[PDB]
This record gives structure tokens, sequence and C-alpha cells, in this order.
């Protein structure tokens, strides 16, 4: 799980 | 937005305390809810203690608890200790943007103390400058809430006295606060009677510590 | 230990720029997310943003238009800058390390103020409190320091220089009138070793490169 934006994605 | 509630709370030793994190928008995703609990006393950084909703980060004791749903989380310490007494913040980082929540106060609730009180006159040193800073000290005291006194020649003072209160100590949860009255120099060699009045649920009367200039 | 330290000055100057280090001893910020985050006097806390083991960045959003985050590997060492301070970014600035298996911020700095005042630094004046026989009680005896008419925060003290620790409380700070800050500093002693020990509170103030070391006497 990395992050962007702060949000969580895979 | 996090709403915490209650903002100020307090415990007995050895009872269980629920502080409550309120979240605007559900917080969870990917299985795991992106919620935090950190406590800060003062002169320190926030302390990782519940991660992830309900982990345990390892060093902390397994007498804190946490427990969270999508929207409401909750952090439980039982036994509470006199260690334990501190602000705790929740933090969200699930989406943008990152916010924590506004804090809660934990004070840990005792016996009665009565303070003792001291009192200091102007230092030679500083009298040269033209300035005098007559304190009075309360140690060691229960509850916080006081009230602090200042006379000159057995008159009320008035706009020139400030206090500051310690927080709650961390092994024997007693407070502490110092009045300070300043007066020019010029003005503090004109009087004789420097009295601080101290009222406190602690002691039966009123108690009142007095030096003579001289 | 991984372990994060904070630097960078102590006063600015409206609509300046700060410019904030965090050196990190401990583990490698290759890897990991690398943030700040600021206490205001209020004690509330915000987020600020977050520099990645990517380099990417995530900013909150009330900052975008004057923040900025970078890191220099080599150092081991990554950056806030904030354009154009008010006195509303007077805080406790804090950089704090959150990572992939536990998604929160598990190692912190101590922490560093910084004040946006158009005044400048100021010194204090440190003068002892003394024990008496009117601040005697029973066993015990109360002294300490007076730390008057700094600029800007913080201050600490010490006793003994860190040898005596108990019984010692320094207050937080008020605000005077004149715009500057004082606090002071007590302990609580056997008064019978008021006689024989020698005690010397040690005031630091490093936003003006101040330190006493003063010498308090019946």
């Amino acid at each position: 799980l990395i992050n962007t934006n702060g949000s969580w994605h895979i | 937005v996090l709403t915490q509630s209650p903002a100020s709370l307090a415990v007995s030793l050895g009872q269980r305390a629920t502080i409550s994190c309120r979240a605007s928008e559900s917080v969870d995703s990917y299985g795991n809810s992106f919620m935090h609990w950190y406590q800060q006393k003062p002169g320190q950084p926030p302390k990782l203690l519940i991660y992830l909703a309900s982990n345990l980060e390892s060093g902390v004791p397994a007498r804190f608890s946490g427990s969270g749903s999508r929207t409401d989380f909750t952090l439980t310490i039982d036994p509470v200790e006199a260690d334990d007494a501190a602000t705790y913040y929740c933090q969200q980082n699930n989406e943008d943007p990152w916010t924590f929540g506004g804090g809660t106060k934990l004070e840990i609730k005792r016996a009665d103390a009565a303070p003792t009180v001291s009192i200091f006159p102007p230092s030679s040193e500083q009298l040269t400058s033209g300035t005098a800073s007559v304190v009075c000290l309360l140690n060691n005291f229960y509850p916080r809430e006081a009230k602090v006194q200042w006379k000159v020649d057995n008159a009320l003072q008035s706009g020139n006295s400030q206090e500051s209160v310690t927080e709650q100590d961390s092994k024997d949860s007693t407070y502490s606060l110092s009045s300070t009255l300043t007066l020019s120099k010029a003005d503090y060699e004109k009087h004789k009677v420097y009295a601080c009045e101290v009222t406190h649920q602690g002691l039966s009367s009123p108690v009142t510590k007095s030096f003579n200039r001289g | 230990e991984v372990q994060l330290s904070e630097s960078g000055p102590s006063l600015v100057k409206p609509s300046q720029t700060l410019s904030l280090t965090c050196s990190v001893t401990g583990d490698s910020i290759t890897s990991g997310y690398w943030n700040w985050i600021r206490k205001f006097p209020g004690n509330k806390l915000e987020y600020m943003g977050y520099i990645s083991y990517s380099g990417s960045t995530y900013y909150n959003p009330s900052l975008k238009s004057r923040i900025s985050i970078t890191r220099d590997t080599s150092k081991n060492q990554y950056y806030l800058q904030l354009n154009s301070v008010t006195t509303e970014d007077t805080a406790t600035y804090y950089c704090a390390r959150l990572y992939d298996g536990y998604y929160a911020m598990d190692y912190w700095g101590q922490g560093t103020s910084v004040t946006v005042s158009s005044a400048s630094t100021k010194g204090p004046s440190v003068f002892p409190l003394a024990p008496s026989s009117k601040s005697t009680s029973g066993g015990t005896a109360a002294l300490g320091c007076l730390v008057k008419d700094y600029f800007p925060e913080p201050v600490t003290v010490s006793w003994n220089s860190g040898a005596l620790t108990s019984g010692v409380h320094t207050f937080p700070a008020v605000l005077q009138s004149s715009g500057l800050y004082s606090l002071s500093s007590v302990v609580t002693v056997p008064s019978s070793s008021l006689g024989t020990q020698t005690y010397i509170c040690n005031v630091n103030h490093k936003p003006s490169n101040t330190k006493v070391d003063k010498k308090v006497e019946p």
C-alpha cells in the first residue's frame, strides 16, 4: 500500500 | 473533521478512562481503520499509543487499549496511573486532509492536599535594575483551583500580578502555582508589609504569608 | 534507535521564509514517509505534509500556496520551507517518521519553537528566589530562580546541571504587558542542607545565546 495525495492505494 | 469528547476529564487512580473521537466521514479503507492515538505531555513530542484503531505500540503498557468502528473510535486506559496525566489526541490519515482531533486533557482525581505557601522578596540584584518582583509559591496542592490575593500594607492589589500553574505532576498528581507581584523600585521601598493570602478547598481558613521590608 | 532532530531559526520576521531542517539518524530516509507537524500555542496539532521514500510529496491544502518539502539522502536530511509567514505561524514544529506496516507516526523529534514577530531578541535577567524562614515548612525549604524579560520563547532550566530533579517545578511562561516573557523555576530541598550544599540553576535561552548559572543562597 502506497500513498498518493493523502490516500492509500495498491 | 474530527471531534473529541470530552474536552477535559477527571478519573481517580484505578478507574476506567474513555476518550471519544468522532469522525465526519468514514476513515476505513482496505480493511483497516486509519485512526491513531497520541499521548502528549508538556515539553515533549506526541507519543504513539495506538495505531490502526486497535494495535498497541510496543513499549506501551497493556493498560492502554484501542477500539473502533468506521467513524466512531474510543481510547481506554484501565487502570489509570499517576503517570497517565497528559493530553490525548486522535489523528486521521485515511484521506485528504490529514487532521488531528481537538485534544482531551486527562486529570487524575485524588484526595485534597493543602498547598505549602512561600514568599520571596525581590533580590538585591534586581532592585539595582529599578524593578521589584515579589513572588508567591503554592507548592503541591490539589485540586487545581486556587485564589491568591496580594496585600501591600494591608491594601488590595489589582492588575499588577500574574500567575501560572504547572500541569498535574506525574508522581503525586499535585499542582503548583506561582504568583508574581511587580512594582517599580521606587514604589517597592515606599511600603513595609507585603502579604500573600491564599484561598483553597484544602485549607480550613485562608492562609496569609508575609514579610517586612528589612 | 531511529531518531530525529529539528533545527532552524528561533525568530523570523513576518513575510520572510521559514527554513527548518530535520536530521535523521538511526535509519535511512531512502525508506518510509517523513512528515512535518506543528503545534500552535493553543495546543492544537496540525499536519503539514511529507516527502516520501520516492520523492513524491503531499501537502495540507491550507498550505499549498507556500509550503515546500525536499530531502537530501546523502546527508540523510529533509527540509521544510514555508514562505510569507505571519504571526499565525508561531508554533512548535515537529518532524516525524511514518512507515508502511504501521501507517502511523512512530518516531518524533523533540520539537523546535519558532516565533514570527517584528520584535527583536532579548536575553533574560536571572535573579535568585532565596530560601528563608518564610519559605520553609516542615523539614523542607523552597528556593528558585526568576527568569525575567526575555523574548522570544523558549527558556529551559535545570538545577546542578541535571543532577537534581526531584521537587523541581519550572512554571509555564507568562506574557507580560511589555511584550516580553517571564517565568520562574523552584525546587524544594532539605532545609538542613542549606548551609552545606550548593544550589545552582542553569537558565538556557537559545534565541539570544544566553546561559546563566546562578547560585542561590539564604
